[PDB]
Formats: C-alpha cells, sequence, structure tokens
C-alpha cells in the first residue's frame, strides 16, 4: 500500500519537517543518506511513504505548496531539507497573501495545476495508493484556501483513495491572526465535503500538554510540531507494521466515522512523560489508556469529558497482551458509560502493532471522534458571525474575487456541522 | 416547521411483463386495504399501494394534486419515483408525454399549472421557469446545456441552493415545456455510449419554478416544484470487467443512501438533516422536509424474482415511519 | 479420507500458523519435512507475509497462500462483495487444485474470523462457492465469533450478522470458539495476565488438533468429520457447536496432571472452561462429541458418561435420548515444548449444540440493531456494493435464528 503527504502552506509546511524529521528516523532514512534502520522492519513496508531510484536515496513522497518562498527555502535549507526531490517544491512566488481567497480564487488556483501534475506524478507511482496526508492551518492563506482546494481536487480525481488531513483549527485563548475565523470557516467548510478522516490539532492545546505533560519551560514551535508528528506517525506509518491486530487508514475510517460528513478526530499520544525524573516507566498499558483517555493529553482544545464520543481506537504499538489491551479498554468503556455514546456496543477500535516507537517499550496512539468537537467550530463559527456582521477584513477577501454568499455559505455549512454532531451527543 | 417531515409514501406495483410471464415468474404480491401490501408473509403499510391496473390518473390525484396547489400557493415540494430498474420509475413520473391517457406525473402537472393560471389572468402576473438536470456518479449534467458538465451547488445570499450556471427557461405553455423535457431527454444521449445502463445508473431532475404577483394586492409568490426520476435502487448484478468468479463488490447508490439518511432524519424529528451527504440532497434542501410536502412512488414489479429487491424497495419507503 | 482447510482473514491465518505448528509438532514433521494440505487468504498482504516471514516459512507452497496486496477493510460488503470478488476465483482455483490431487477427500476445515473484513465477507462466499462446487461433502468452519463485550472493530456485528446469514446455508457443521471466553481460561485456569495472540491460537491450536489431525487418526473408537455434523447437528441450520478442552492445566504451576478421565470430563461441563461466552446458562445440550486422546478405558469412559447422564443439572434435550458421541484416540496430547500448557497423558475435546447460544447469538444480534437503527456504519457497505436489503434481509435471517435455537429446545 501507499500514501502522498502533502505539505500545505507554510505551517502544513514547517510541520512537514517535523513529521519528516521523525518518520524518517523512524524508518532509518538519513538526509540523503539510506536505510540505516537499526532493524530489518523498518524497510519492508517503507514504500508508504518513499520511492526507489538510486538504491540508497528513498525519497519522500510528499508534495510541498506554499505561495511563499522565503518558508519552503528555510525548509529545504535546513536539516532534512536536502532529501526532497526538487520536484516536490511547488511554490507560488506571489505575494502569499493572509487570505484563504487569495490562495483558493486568485493566487493559488493559478499554481494549482502545477501541483495536480505532481501529485499525479507520486500517485502514479507505483504499486496500489491507499491515500494522502494532508498538513496546514486553517489559519492563512496558503494552508486554508491553497490546500483546501488541493484536495477539492484531489477528491475528484481519486474519490477512491482515502484523505486524512491534519489541521491546526484556530486556537482560542490567542488566535496568532486577525481574520483566523474567515481563513477558517472558509477551510474547514471544504474539509466536511472532501477529505474523510481530519486530525485537528491546537497550538495551546499542545502548549498545555507541553508545558505541562512535559515540564518543558520553553516551548518552541519545533517542539508542538514534533509532538504533532509523533502522532501522525503512530496512526499511518505505524499501521503499516505488522501486529497482532493491524488496522490501516480504512480500518479507521471505516470503524471511527459512522456518518459521511467526514468527522474531525482528535489525536493523543501515550508516553508523555519528561525526560529525567518521570521516566518512570508505569507503562505497563493501564498507564497508558490512563494517559490517552484523560482530558488534558487530547491534541485538541476541547475536553472530551464534555461531550460523548462515537468512535475511539486506541492505536498501540509495542508488544502487550491482547488481553491486558482488550480487557483495559473495558472497563474504560464501562467507568465512563456516560460519555461514549450508546447505540454502538463497542466505540472502541482496539488496534495492535509490534514494534514500537524507536526508542520507546511501549506506546499507543488514540484518535479520538467525540461530539466534544461541537464546542470547537462553534468557537470558529461564533468568531466569524461577530467580526462578518460587520463584514470586518471583508474586502481583502472580495477584492480578491470572492463573494458575500461565499461566507454565507461557509459559516452555514460548517455551522450545521455543529448541530448534527450534537445530534449524538443525544 | 408546518408539521415537520411532511412525507407520504405510495407504493406502486405494475403489471408483470412479458419477460416475467416468459421466465415464468409468479405473482408474489398480496394486497390488504389500500395502503397494505403482503411480502412473504409481512405486511407493509403505507400512505397507499396501487395495484397493477391504477391509472396515470389515480396516481396523479392521489400523489401530485395536492402538491401542485401548495406550489401555486407558494410554497415547496418534492415527488420521487424509487425503485429497481424496470420497475415503472420513468413511466410513472413521465409516461407517454402526449398522451391524454398515458401520460405520468408531470405532463399532468404541467397541465394543471397552466389551466390554473388560465383561470386566473384577472390581477396575476405569473413567471414559469424550469430547469432540467441529471446526476451520475454524483456529478450534475444540464439537460438544456451539454456543455455545462460538472456543476456545483451553491447557496445565494439567502441560504436558498441553486446549481452554478445551470440553464432556467422561461416557459409559456404546456407545449413549451414539453418541447423542454423533450430536448433534456434528446440531449441526454450526448457523450454516452449505453442510454439503458446511463439511465438507469442515473438521475433525472425537472425543476418548475412558478412565481406570481398580484398586480393589486402586490403579495408576491414563489414555489418550486422538483420532480426526480431516481437511478435504479438495485445496486446487485453488476456484469462486466472486475473479479470473474469472485465479485460482490458495489455500494449503494451515493444520491440514495444519502436521501435515505435526509428522510429517516426526517422520520425521527431530527433537528439536523443531513442535506450535505449529496449534491442532490444539498440542492433540493429548500424544498424538501421543513415546511415542503414531498411525495415518495416506490415502485415494484410483483415478480418472485425481484422478491428480494422489492423487500428493500418497500423497507426504503418505510424509512417514513407515518402516523 | 482427507479434510482440506481454508484459513480466511488474519486471524483465521494466525490461528491457522497455530493450528499448522501443533501440526507438525505432534507428527515429526520439523520446519522443513512434507506439503500441507491448506490455504491462505487475505486482502491485507502485510499478514500472510509474516508466514512468508516468520517460522513455517517454506512449509508452505506460494501457491496456498493468496493475497490481495489491495485493502482489506473491517467490512463485510467490500470484502464480500466489492474487493473479495476479485480474489475468490483464484482463491477457490487452489481449492479446486488441491481437491483434485487428493484421494477421495471428505471436506474442507475452513478457518475464519466471524468479525473482520476478509473474514466474514470473503469467506461468505468462498464457503458460498463450495457448497454448490462440492455440496457432494463436508463444510464444517471453524469460526472465532465476537468476544461478548470486548469485542475490537467498532461494526464486528455488521460483519457478523452477515457472515452467519451467508455462510448458513452452505456449512455443514460450524465450530465456534469465543475469544473472550478463552482469556477467562487463561486468567482463571493457567493463570497468566500476559496472554498474546499467539496463546489464544495455541489453544484452539490444541482443541482443533483433537478434531482432525487425531480422528483423522486411527483408534481405538475413530470419528469421521461426516461423523460429527450426523451425530452433531440435529438440523440443517449449519450449526454451531463449541469447543472445550479438559486438561487445561497450567504447565509450571499446579501441579495434579494425574487426572484420571473421571475428573477431565466433568471439567468439560463446568462452564468456566469453553472457550465460549455461553456458559450453559439455560441452554439444553443436545449432542456432545466427547473426543478423547490418550491413554483411556472405553468403560472409564462408558460410565464417567454414564454419571453425567443422571446428574441432571446438566439436562439435556428432551426428544433426544442418548446424545453422546465417544470418540477415542491413541496418540496422548503433545503440548508446546515450552509454551505454558501442562502437558497431560490424556484430554477430552468435548464440542457440542447447546440451546446456549440462543443467548450468543441474541446478544449479537441486539448488537447489530442498535446502530443499524441509526444507519452508523452504513454508508460504508452501500458504497461497496450491498444495500438495505442485504443488512435488513440478513437481520430476518438471524431473528429465524433465535427462533430456531428456541424451538428445538425449551420445548417438550
Ligand atoms: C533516553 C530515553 O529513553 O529518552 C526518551 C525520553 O526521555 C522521553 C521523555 C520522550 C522524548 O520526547 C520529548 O521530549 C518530546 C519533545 C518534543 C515533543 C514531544 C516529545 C524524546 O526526546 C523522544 C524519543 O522518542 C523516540 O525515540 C520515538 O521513536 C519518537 N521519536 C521522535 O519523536 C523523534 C525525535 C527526534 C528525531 C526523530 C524522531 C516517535 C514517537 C512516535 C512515532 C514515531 C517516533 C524518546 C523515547 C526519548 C527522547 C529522545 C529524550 C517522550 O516523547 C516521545 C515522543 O517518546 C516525551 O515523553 C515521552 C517519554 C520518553 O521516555
Ligand atoms: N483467537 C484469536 N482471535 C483473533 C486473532 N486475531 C484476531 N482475532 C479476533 O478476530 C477479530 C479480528 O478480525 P481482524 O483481524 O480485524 O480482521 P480479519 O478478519 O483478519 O479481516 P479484515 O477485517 O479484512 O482485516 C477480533 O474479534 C479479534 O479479537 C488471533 O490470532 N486469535
Ligand atoms: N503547530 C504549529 N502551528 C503553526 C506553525 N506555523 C504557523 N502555525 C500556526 O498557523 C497559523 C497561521 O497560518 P500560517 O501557517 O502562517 O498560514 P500560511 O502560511 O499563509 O498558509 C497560526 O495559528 C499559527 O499558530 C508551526 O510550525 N507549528
Ligand atoms: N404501471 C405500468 N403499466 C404498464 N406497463 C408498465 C407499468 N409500469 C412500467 N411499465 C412498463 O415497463 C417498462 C419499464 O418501465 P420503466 O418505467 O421504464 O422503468 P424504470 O423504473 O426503469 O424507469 C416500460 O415499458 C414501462 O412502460
Ligand atoms: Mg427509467
Ligand atoms: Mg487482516
Ligand atoms: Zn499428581
Amino acid at each position: 500500500r501507499e500514501i502522498v503527504h502533502i505539505q500545505a502552506g507554510q505551517c502544513g509546511n514547517q510541520i512537514g519537517a517535523k513529521f519528516w524529521e521523525v518518520i524518517s528516523d523512524e524508518h532509518g532514512i538519513d538526509p540523503t543518506g539510506s536505510y540505516h534502520g537499526d532493524s530489518d522492519l523498518q524497510l519492508e513496508r517503507i514504500n508508504v511513504y518513499y520511492n526507489e531510484a538510486a538504491g540508497n536515496k528513498y525519497v519522500p513522497r510528499a508534495i510541498l505548496v506554499d505561495l511563499e518562498p522565503g518558508t519552503m527555502d528555510s525548509v529545504r535549507s535546513g536539516p532534512f531539507g536536502q532529501i526532497f526531490r526538487p520536484d516536490n517544491f511547488v511554490f507560488g512566488q506571489s505575494g502569499a497573501g493572509n487570505n484563504w481567497a487569495k490562495g483558493h480564487y486568485t493566487e493559488g488556483a493559478e499554481l494549482v495545476d502545477s501541483v495536480l501534475d505532481v501529485v499525479r506524478k507520486e500517485s502514479e507511482s507505483c504499486d496500489c495508493l491507499q491515500g494522502f496526508q494532508l498538513t496546514h492551518s486553517l489559519g492563512g492563506g496558503t494552508g486554508s484556501g491553497m490546500g483546501t482546494l488541493l484536495i477539492s481536487k484531489i477528491r475528484e480525481e481519486y474519490p477512491d483513495r482515502i484523505m486524512n488531513t491534519f489541521s491546526v483549527v484556530p486556537s482560542p485563548k490567542v488566535s496568532d491572526t486577525v481574520v483566523e475565523p474567515y481563513n477558517a470557516t472558509l477551510s474547514v467548510h471544504q474539509l466536511v465535503e472532501n477529505t474523510d478522516e481530519t486530525y485537528c490539532i491546537d497550538n495551546e492545546a499542545l502548549y498545555d500538554i507541553c508545558f505541562r505533560t512535559l515540564k518543558l519551560t520553553t516551548p518552541t514551535y519545533g517542539d508542538l510540531n514534533h509532538l504533532v508528528s509523533a502522532t501522525m506517525s503512530g496512526v499511518t506509518t505505524c499501521l503499516r507494521f505488522p501486529g497482532q491486530l493491524n488496522a490501516d487508514l480504512r480500518k479507521l475510517a471505516v470503524n471511527m466515522v459512522p456518518f459521511p460528513r467526514l468527522h474531525f478526530f482528535m489525536p493523543g499520544f501515550a508516553p508523555l512523560t519528561s525526560r529525567g525524573s518521570q521516566q518512570y516507566r508505569a507503562l505497563t498499558v493501564p498507564e497508558l489508556t490512563q494517559q490517552m483517555f484523560d482530558a488534558k493529553n487530547m491534541m485538541a482544545a476541547c475536553d472530551p469529558r464534555h461531550g460523548r464520543y462515537l468512535t475511539v481506537a486506541a492505536v498501540f504499538r509495542g508488544r502487550m497482551s491482547m488481553k491486558e489491551v482488550d480487557e483495559q479498554m473495558l472497563n474504560v468503556q464501562n467507568k465512563n458509560s456516560s460519555y461514549f455514546v450508546e447505540w454502538i456496543p463497542n466505540n472502541v477500535k482496539t488496534a495492535v502493532c509490534d514494534i514500537p516507537p524507536r526508542g520507546l517499550k511501549m506506546s499507543a496512539t488514540f484518535i479520538g471522534n467525540s461530539t466534544a468537537i461541537q464546542e470547537l467550530f462553534k468557537r470558529i463559527s461564533e468568531q466569524f458571525t461577530a467580526m462578518f456582521r460587520r463584514k470586518a477584513f471583508l474586502h481583502w477577501y472580495t477584492g480578491e474575487g470572492m463573494d458575500e454568499m461565499e461566507f454565507t455559505e461557509a459559516e452555514s455549512n460548517m455551522n450545521d456541522l455543529v448541530s448534527e454532531y450534537q445530534q449524538y451527543q443525544d | 416547521d408546518l408539521a415537520e417531515c411532511n412525507i407520504k409514501v405510495m407504493c406502486r406495483f405494475r403489471p408483470l411483463n412479458e419477460s416475467e410471464v416468459n421466465r415464468g415468474d409468479k405473482y408474489i404480491a398480496k394486497f390488504q386495504g389500500e395502503d397494505t401490501v403482503v411480502i412473504a408473509s409481512k405486511p407493509y403499510a403505507f400512505d397507499r399501494v396501487f395495484q397493477s391496473s391504477t391509472s396515470q390518473e389515480q396516481v396523479y390525484n392521489d400523489c401530485a394534486k395536492k402538491i401542485v396547489k401548495d406550489v401555486l400557493e407558494g410554497y415547496n415540494g418534492t415527488i420521487f419515483a424509487y425503485g429497481q430498474t424496470s420497475s415503472g420509475k420513468t413511466h410513472t413520473m413521465e409516461g407517454k408525454l402526449h398522451d391524454p391517457e398515458g401520460m405520468g406525473i408531470i405532463p399532468r402537472i404541467v397541465q394543471d399549472i397552466f389551466n390554473y393560471i388560465y383561470s386566473m389572468d384577472e390581477n396575476l402576473e405569473f413567471h414559469i421557469k424550469v430547469s432540467y438536470f441529471e446526476i451520475y456518479l454524483d456529478k450534475i449534467r444540464d439537460l438544456l446545456d451539454v456543455s455545462k458538465t460538472n456543476l456545483s451547488v451553491h447557496e445565494d445570499k439567502n441560504r436558498v441552493p441553486y446549481v452554478k450556471g445551470c440553464t432556467e427557461r422561461f416557459v409559456c405553455s404546456p407545449d413549451e415545456v414539453m418541447d423542454t423535457i423533450d430536448e433534456g431527454k434528446s440531449n441526454r444521449h450526448v457523450a454516452v455510449t449505453n442510454m439503458n445502463e446511463h439511465s438507469s445508473r442515473s438521475h433525472s431532475i425537472f425543476l418548475i419554478n412558478v412565481k406570481q404577483e398580484n398586480t393589486q394586492t402586490e403579495q408576491k409568490l414563489s414555489g418550486k416544484l422538483y420532480l426526480v426520476d431516481l437511478a435504479g435502487s438495485e445496486k446487485v448484478s453488476k456484469t462486466g470487467a472486475e473479479g470473474a468468479v469472485l465479485d460482490e463488490a458495489k455500494n449503494i447508490n451515493k444520491s440514495l443512501s444519502a436521501l435515505g439518511n435526509v428522510i429517516s432524519a426526517l422520520a425521527e424529528g431530527s433537528t439536523y438533516v443531513p442535506y450535505r451527504d449529496s449534491k442532490m440532497t444539498r440542492i433540493l434542501q429548500d424544498s424538501l422536509g421543513g415546511n415542503c410536502r414531498t411525495t415518495i412512488v416506490i415502485c415494484c414489479s410483483p415478480s418472485s424474482y425481484n422478491e428480494s429487491e422489492t423487500k428493500s424497495t418497500l423497507l426504503f419507503g418505510q424509512r417514513a415511519k407515518t402516523i | 479420507r482427507e479434510c482440506i482447510s481454508i484459513h480466511v482473514g488474519q486471524a483465521g491465518v494466525q490461528i491457522g500458523n497455530a493450528c499448522w505448528e501443533l501440526y507438525c509438532l505432534e507428527h515429526g514433521i520439523q520446519p522443513d519435512g512434507h506439503v500441507p494440505r491448506a490455504v491462505f487468504v487475505d486482502l491485507e498482504p502485510t499478514v500472510i507475509d509474516e508466514v512468508r516471514t516468520g517460522t513455517y516459512r517454506q512449509l508452505f507452497h506460494p501457491e496456498q497462500l493468496i493475497t490481495g496486496k489491495e485493502d482489506a477493510a473491517n467490512n463485510y460488503a467490500r470484502g464480500h462483495y466489492t474487493i473479495g470478488k476479485e480474489i475468490i476465483d483464484l482463491v477457490l482455483d487452489r481449492i479446486r487444485k488441491l481437491a483434485d490431487q487428493c484421494t477421495g477427500l471428505q471436506g474442507f476445515s475452513v478457518f475464519h474470523s466471524f468479525g473482520g473484513g476478509t473474514g466474514s465477507g470473503f469467506t461468505s462466499l468462498l464457503m458460498e462457492r463450495l457448497s454448490v462446487d462440492y455440496g457432494k461433502k463436508s463444510k464444517l468452519e471453524f469460526s472465532i465469533y465476537p468476544a461478548p463485550q470486548v469485542s475490537t472493530a467498532v461494526v464486528e456485528p455488521y460483519n457478523s450478522i452477515l457472515t452467519t446469514h451467508t455462510t448458513l446455508e452452505h456449512s455443514d457443521c460450524a465450530f465456534m470458539v469465543d475469544n473472550e471466553a478463552i482469556y477467562d481460561i487463561c486468567r482463571r485456569n493457567l493463570d497468566i495476565e500476559r496472554p498474546t495472540y499467539t496463546n489464544l491460537n495455541r489453544l484452539i491450536g490444541q482443541i482443533v488438533s483433537s478434531i482432525t489431525a487425531s480422528l483423522r487418526f486411527d483408534g481405538a473408537l475413530n470419528v469421521d468429520l461426516t461423523e460429527f455434523q450426523t451425530n452433531l447437528v440435529p438440523y440443517p441450520r449449519a450449526h454451531f457447536p463449541l469447543a472445550t478442552y479438559a486438561p487445561v492445566i497450567s504447565a509450571e504451576k499446579a501441579y495434579h496432571e494425574q487426572l484420571s478421565v473421571a475428573e477431565i470430563t466433568n471439567a468439560c461441563f463446568e462452564p468456566a472452561n469453553q472457550m465460549v461466552k455461553c456458559d450453559p446458562r439455560h441452554g439444553k445440550y443436545m449432542a456432545c462429541c466427547l473426543l478423547y486422546r490418550g491413554d483411556v478405558v472405553p468403560k472409564d469412559v462408558n460410565a464417567a458418561i454414564a454419571t453425567i447422564k443422571t446428574k441432571r443439572t446438566i439436562q439435556f434435550v428432551d426428544w433426544c435420548p442418548t446424545g453422546f458421541k465417544v470418540g477415542i484416540n491413541y496418540e496422548p496430547p503433545t503440548v508446546v515444548p515450552g509454551g505454558d500448557l501442562a502437558k497431560v497423558q490424556r484430554a477430552v475435546c468435548m464440542l457440542s449444540n447447546t440451546t446456549a447460544i440462543a443467548e450468543a447469538w441474541a446478544r449479537l444480534d441486539h448488537k447489530f440493531d442498535l446502530m443499524y437503527a441509526k444507519r452508523a456504519f452504513v454508508h460504508w457497505y452501500v458504497g461497496e456494493g450491498m444495500e438495505e436489503g442485504e443488512f435488513s434481509e440478513a437481520r430476518e435471517d438471524m431473528a429465524a435464528l433465535e427462533k430456531d435455537y428456541e424451538e428445538v429446545g425449551v420445548d417438550s
């Protein structure tokens, strides 16, 4: 099987560097080097993310889409930056304006064809394609607009292969941009109707989880990114490993989406202990479920405790008892019968790889489909209206060839999306 | 908001055809009352059950007459023809377009709209516009303009959905409308190698927008009536190229499943209805559920051979649990 | 004389590798000896690959190892219809190529995992295409039906109410081994909270060895495969008996091993030892096939059983005077060199049809409804060549399996 990553925008891009920083080491691939793999198993399934050309050069099969040179020229001028074949860099030296409209209708719409071109060169690579990974932020141009287009096109070209989306939904407390809800509401819209698996991460849900669950005092972006990339590795790549009970994107999809919206999840990693001290090793297993299922530790902003779950997928990856795994999951399902929805006898989807995260003994990625994420699109949707009402920075959109009915559309859509999700919380 | 889920379901059985009789099929449908059919001992009640010799006139009076009045009253509505291929969907929705006896629901509706208009003609100023498009593989094509392919649904300033760039034609007489339907039917063959295959796998959607303004009263009215001849509900038996002696791969049509979820949601009195599940349900959003009347005519072959398919159809129709 | 076997689904393959292991182990045929007599099917390469990479690597022909690089999908539909279809032909070909090479066979021991994609769906049509190509044989399918509370897949029931209805009208005798109810045995009758799947497999890998292996093997009271279905199914429904083993004692902890027949047989009817969460909560047995192996005196049995026949609290069906097929083999069991199985010199792999499953099916059917009641993951099948029909019409199916398993018992 296979997949083809997609680094839309700067963020989605910045993260690319971290997702590939990791993944590679979790596959023994040095900058341009080959497979130094401490083992021999980190190779029989690599294909999922690379391509064979030389014999020591397995190149990441991702796409780097962005209308701001400097960015990709920071990712390509640093560490692992020199492993991507230049063909991968689909830049847009234009003005990468922070407008969803500027990267979806006017500026991005041009650079698109020169992207799809490659997304096809990579898809028609070889063997059988599974789906595409998509990273980006719903709070900017090259991210929400142009990346949200990249998919609307992808999903017309292969409505068969899957589409996981890793979105950095606009954090609450403080917005790292101003129109944010504009660029956001507009991209979520596109998401709820193309990709079929979305993993929403919040820069501040991370800080928290990174400053209190990792006594880490100076959580640089690199970190946040790093933590995130840690989860997306547990998801995909991982399951493309052996296991007593293994799954793969689809299983994950076909066990997690009760209703076609596409629904968004909230990823959570397992061993998340501070370096030295904490290295408690309390990782027998009840310790991992202890972790994963708590409020804090959910990369999302919202707290599960604020709304039932529809599905859950503990994708563990480290030798354990299909008994102490299958078992724990249960008590968990009974101690919290309250929030776990009922019309699904077994919400949880236990998954079990074998080999764990390179240096760790036992981990377990968590992919939750809780109704709690209602209280986020609400947020976003609110911010919109409060500012849409006055058409705040709307001239930067319309003036870029947009529509007063376009914004209406998205909000509503994504706004209805909130509605539905409640239809199950009850 | 009127009653929430103003969905009526009528089951129409057609006569056994010569192919079924030739095959040796038997008539398995048993009837009771004017609303119940019995298949394999199990009873299925609906708003009405039409036996094999019911007339086009009976079907129109029971299934569409009142909806047409609502449209002229200024409300929206939808009427569907659901069922396996050869069940009687097209016969029901259009029949013989120009035969006064054999014409289906659409011809009779057009006829009644204009006739009503003619009896008004005093202070009311009418304006009728039609649209004719099809959905194949969840892609919309304009049947009035074959260049308009893979169109997209959009919502206007006031939330009302619409097919971006879809031809809207002003009609002034029944004959103009039938000519429009005839053109759409001819245009449909464009870029289609097998029309049988294509017709059974696609959805035809005819829209009649009736606007009126009383020059004196000034009160304006606008109603949209969507007439839909759905794709065959029988996914099974897909012949062709695939796993020769190893196949069973095919899903229920995306729009039919989307329609199922929308109807079930409305039947449950849910405040959230999943219209976005398909382009079809999104376009029909302002005319399906809510304060709109909706009639679904599920059509069935009374053949022993199509027993399992009929069960499915009956079950689909049941999604709208009435009282 | 023989009995081919088709291990379908990752699980049916893991269990397969296991049951297949125990085999050579008690037949003195190391890694590289003769030639198996089965096949391996899966729509996820990486798993069958485990049989291509791991142990018992060269004991198979890359011909009896079928794979569909494509996608597994934890959904019946896709595995049965859409995808699974493409492979079937090829699959069959082997069970027609392997079925020919032999000499007057008896049937195909099928190994699948009820609630899976490749295991539920696929087989559904595999067994399907068999019942027609060899109606004149035995179709005993050995299943691992859904843990009563510890299921895995979110949809599981969808996949198991569908593998039951499609296979029902095609199997001869369906053996059942409950994944969870086996854990209990690993906790309560062996002590270990560290049971790897690789263990449950060693277990069924045992109970199964008692079925085919040893039975098709000479003895003082041989029992052919046909024998089963005959002495085991009272009615055409591909009736599902339950597998049970007796000396499930730990090869470390306790040691009373020397547990004469009189004991090991009583240890079969206590509900805490039956590889199935179908505790005889009321289910009246209606036929049991006590397969013994090792040093056993026929009188010991034709007495140990007599004592049972008169315990009454073990209530057998009415319309059944005597329902005890005593199968005696010679060669004692054969435990893994150093797993965790005791290693006695006699065992009792008793299987049976019990009005008990009236439960297990019930509890699994109900599940289904809850979700179907909301269509839950329905769009996943529809979009895979299925319809409101197959579900609703396979639900009605089992319905008459809840009435069937009710009527054939509880009444006199
Ligand atoms: C001596 C020793 O055992 O060191 C550990 C360690 O101290 C701890 C604290 C690690 C450490 O992780 C962090 O401090 C961290 C920093 C930024 C963001 C997130 C986490 C570690 O850096 C991370 C590193 O993780 C791995 O090696 C995994 O394979 C992981 N790899 C990466 O994230 C990675 C990092 C740099 C370069 C390339 C990859 C992984 C996880 C999931 C999927 C794929 C890969 C491990 C075990 C450790 C150190 C090295 C200190 C922990 O994290 C992980 C992801 O394992 C933090 O809590 C856990 C518990 C570990 O015990
Ligand atoms: N006893 C036993 N049960 C197993 C084993 N592997 C899986 N199972 C059980 O069988 C079911 C899992 O089926 P999956 O592995 O998801 O799927 P599959 O049937 O192989 O086919 P796909 O869904 O297409 O992958 C669960 O109920 C597991 O508890 C095993 O090795 N032994
Ligand atoms: N986790 C994370 N968030 C980022 C990174 N870079 C920008 N962001 C977030 O992305 C949003 C800004 O969008 P940006 O990526 O600049 O848009 P674009 O570059 O025009 O497509 C803010 O909410 C930031 O917190 C990053 O490297 N990691
Ligand atoms: N009620 C009916 N009376 C007589 N013939 C019928 C009846 N319904 C269907 N048929 C005929 O059966 C054939 C197939 O019916 P049609 O409506 O085209 O099927 P579909 O459901 O595929 O649209 C047509 O000739 C049609 O006129
Ligand atoms: Mg037709
Ligand atoms: Mg599998
Ligand atoms: Zn002793």
